[PDB]
């Protein structure tokens, strides 16, 4: 991981050239032939709608501020879906619900369903 | 209050078979083709594991449909939850107890051989949100949130149901409500101190980490 | 509600019928098992086309060209590779079989606890309060139709842990005390059904100075 | 092994957190009242009351 140069006695560090897996994000071909590509654990400055995330550099997916239920997982909280074009978003964990708690209030079902 | 610790997931490693065996070598890579699909099925086996680890996490924590929240006024009949509920003063909305668990429980050298690590689908912040929701539900609706819409119920009444469940009448709770709240609050404090003090308390999770670390170090050293 | 319950049940069964007829992916758990085993066999068979360093993947061709002193060397290369491929297959099947065994044990447990009984284990026999289940045969598997009771329409009520009648503290025997804003009733917890509070549906223990949140009301004694 | 542990953890979440268990020593030692999940590195911690 390091070498002393033979002409000038300089110490150099050696790192591998950037590499990583390449994953293709796609809706099925029944819907679209449009794809997005994830360069896993790679910087967006090393690879050559470019979104840098923890999982890697995601290219071809439009990043939006709207969360949705998870469709195609990317990793690190990011999912992608086809909605048309491919988009990337932080997945929602579900709708929020503040429970109307008080020391003297009880909810009681008045009906039921059979599921 | 008893602490039970269980592994849920494993680090999602990924090993590139060709890179590992024939890193940056065309002559080696071609010889490796004489072994057919061995690399394809090894890459597939590890991929299947990685997928499973996200599934394991999802099945344990995503059991709540909605993200429930507690009210601004935490009046739970004398029962204190500040240790197990989130404290939003910091960027990660974890509880005090969770911070202790997290604080208690090389990668370049490994990575350089085609050994990458994939991030979990659910980040620690998302796991914390799920546990907060499960906890908020447990506290404000008892078990009803687990069988449909969450009912609201006073915490003391919820405890009364739980006492009935164990064969103890409701008046025992109410007559001793102050004592019970004190014994509970004290027991939680004991957990806080036990975790702060005993390093080995989370050995079950650390052991999983250690086994996987050894497996990778062994794999990497075999290249020598 | 017997007529309603029968209708809700019959409707829910019809929904299963349509869901299965429509959604191809519904049985993905069984199809995945089939697919994993099919891949394992296809992989095993394709390995027979590998040379493993030999002059040929075909054993007959090695034997048609070479005499034993040379043929054995080429054959040893195929044996090593084919034996290794077969060992890999078997190991994967043993691990895969263990997963199926675990699933079968779970299925057997559900059969006993969900079909031949009524479970009190939450989310074990479906999501909701378990009533009953019905097994159905499936390719290499079992499908359970879990019938559950789920609370529906919503209403808020005021409550209290106890009622103060004669200075004595009255607690509900089976349900909870509720109020509609003017009158107090006792009702079963999972279904709103208010009843007049009487000495026949309450019990007395201690006095009104101990229970936190106790309210004043009348308990009747027919 | 991890899958088995995760399945156990998922079972406990449902039966110990989203309910009250009558299974002895399943949700702690004693008569189970309730439990609270806590997040942990690659795992879950249950506080059984
Ligand atoms: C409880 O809910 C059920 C539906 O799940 C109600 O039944 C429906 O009533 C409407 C009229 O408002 C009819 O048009 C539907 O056809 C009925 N459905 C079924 C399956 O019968 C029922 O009336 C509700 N009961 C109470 C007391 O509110
Ligand atoms: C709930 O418990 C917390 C401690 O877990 C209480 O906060 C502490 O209050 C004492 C004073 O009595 C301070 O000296 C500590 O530094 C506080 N600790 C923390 C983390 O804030 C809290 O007051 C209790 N809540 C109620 C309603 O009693
Ligand atoms: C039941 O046991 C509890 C302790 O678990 C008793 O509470 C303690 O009482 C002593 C006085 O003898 C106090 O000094 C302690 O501070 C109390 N502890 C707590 C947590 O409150 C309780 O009195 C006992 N009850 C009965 C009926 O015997
Ligand atoms: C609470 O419930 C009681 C009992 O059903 C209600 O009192 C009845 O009101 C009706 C009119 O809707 C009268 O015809 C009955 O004679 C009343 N019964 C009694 C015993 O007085 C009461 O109105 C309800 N309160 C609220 C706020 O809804
Ligand atoms: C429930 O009813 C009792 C009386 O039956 C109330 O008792 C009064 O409490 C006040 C406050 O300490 C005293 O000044 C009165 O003298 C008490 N009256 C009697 C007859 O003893 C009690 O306060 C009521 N509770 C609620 C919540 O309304
Ligand atoms: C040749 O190598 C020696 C190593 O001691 C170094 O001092 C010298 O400067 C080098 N000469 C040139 C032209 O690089
Ligand atoms: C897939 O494409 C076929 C046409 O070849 C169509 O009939 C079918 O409904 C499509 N399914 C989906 C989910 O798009
Ligand atoms: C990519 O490089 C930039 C510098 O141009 C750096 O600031 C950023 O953190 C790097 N991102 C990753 C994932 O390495
Ligand atoms: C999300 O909103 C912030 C402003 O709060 C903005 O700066 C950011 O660019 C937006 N991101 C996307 C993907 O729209
Ligand atoms: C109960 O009251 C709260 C307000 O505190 C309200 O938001 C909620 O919708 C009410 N629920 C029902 C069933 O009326
Ligand atoms: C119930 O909560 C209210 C605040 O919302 C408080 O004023 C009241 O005293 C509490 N009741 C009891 C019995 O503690």
């Amino acid at each position: 991981d390091a070498v002393r140069d033979p002409q000038t006695l300089e110490i150099l560090d050696i790192t591998p050239c950037s590499f990583g897996g390449v994953s293709v994000i796609t809706p099925g071909t029944n819907t679209s032939n449009q794809v997005a590509v994830l360069y896993q654990d790679v910087n967006c400055t090393e690879v050559p709608n470019v979104f840098q995330t923890r999982a890697g550099c995601l290219i071809g997916a439009e990043h939006v501020n709207n969360s949705y239920e998870c469709d195609i997982p990317i990793g690190a909280g990011i999912c992608a879906s086809y909605q048309q074009s491919i988009i990337a978003y932080t997945m929602s964990l579900g709708a929020e619900n503040s429970v109307a708690y008080s020391n003297n209030s009880i909810a009681i079902p008045t009906n039921f369903t059979i599921s | 209050v008893t602490t039970e610790i269980l592994p849920v997931s494993m680090t999602k490693t990924s090993v590139d078979c060709t890179m590992y065996i024939c890193g940056d070598s065309t002559e080696c890579s071609n010889l490796l083709l004489q072994y057919g699909s061995f690399c394809t099925q090894l890459n597939r086996a590890l991929t299947g594991i990685a997928v499973e680890q996200d599934k394991n996490t999802q099945e344990v924590f995503a059991q709540v449909k909605q993200i429930y929240k507690t009210p601004p006024i935490k009046d739970f009949g004398g029962f204190n939850f500040s240790q197990i509920l989130p404290d939003p003063s910091k960027p990660s909305k974890r509880s005090f107890i969770e911070d202790l668990l997290f604080n208690k429980v090389l990668i370049c050298a490994q990575k350089f051989n085609g050994l990458t690590v994939l991030p979990p689908l659910l980040t620690d912040e998302m796991i914390a949100q799920y546990t907060s929701a499960l906890l908020a539900g447990t506290i404000t609706s008892g078990w009803t949130f687990g069988a449909g819409a969450a009912l609201q119920i006073p915490f003391a009444m919820q405890m009364a149901y739980r006492f009935n469940g164990i064969g103890v009448t409701q008046n025992v709770l109410y007559e001793n409500q102050k004592l019970i709240a004190n014994q509970f609050n004290s027991a939680i404090g004991k957990i806080q101190d036990s975790l702060s003090s005993t390093a080995s308390a989370l050995g079950k999770l650390q052991d999983v980490v250690n086994q996987n670390a050894q497996a990778l170090n062994t794999l990497v050293k075999q290249l020598s | 509600n017997q007529k309603l319950i029968a209708n809700q049940f019959n409707s829910a069964i019809g929904k299963i019928q349509d869901s299965l007829s429509s959604t191809a992916s519904a049985l993905g758990k069984l199809q995945d098992v089939v697919n994993q085993n099919a891949q394992a066999l296809n992989t095993l068979v394709k390995q027979l086309s590998s040379n493993f360093g030999a002059i040929s993947s075909v054993l007959n061709d090695i034997l048609s060209r070479l005499d034993p002193p040379e043929a054995e060397v080429q054959i040893d290369r195929l044996i090593t590779g084919r034996l290794q491929s077969l060992q890999t297959y078997v190991t994967q099947q043993l691990i895969r079989a263990a997963e199926i065994r675990a699933s079968a044990n779970l299925a057997a447990t559900k059969m006993s606890e969900c079909v031949l009984g009524q479970s009190k284990r939450v989310d074990f026999c479906g999501k909701g309060y378990h009533l009953m289940s019905f097994p159905q045969s499936a390719p290499h598997g079992v499908v359970f139709l879990h019938v559950t009771y789920v609370p529906a329409q919503e209403k808020n009520f005021t409550t209290a842990p106890a009622i103060c009648h004669d200075g004595k503290a009255h607690f509900p025997r089976e349900g909870v005390f509720v109020s509609n804003g003017t009158h107090w009733f006792v009702t079963q917890r999972n279904f709103y059904e208010p009843q007049i509070i009487t000495t026949d549906n309450t019990f007395v223990s201690g006095n009104c100075d101990v229970v936190i949140g106790i309210v004043n009301n009348t308990v009747y004694d027919p």
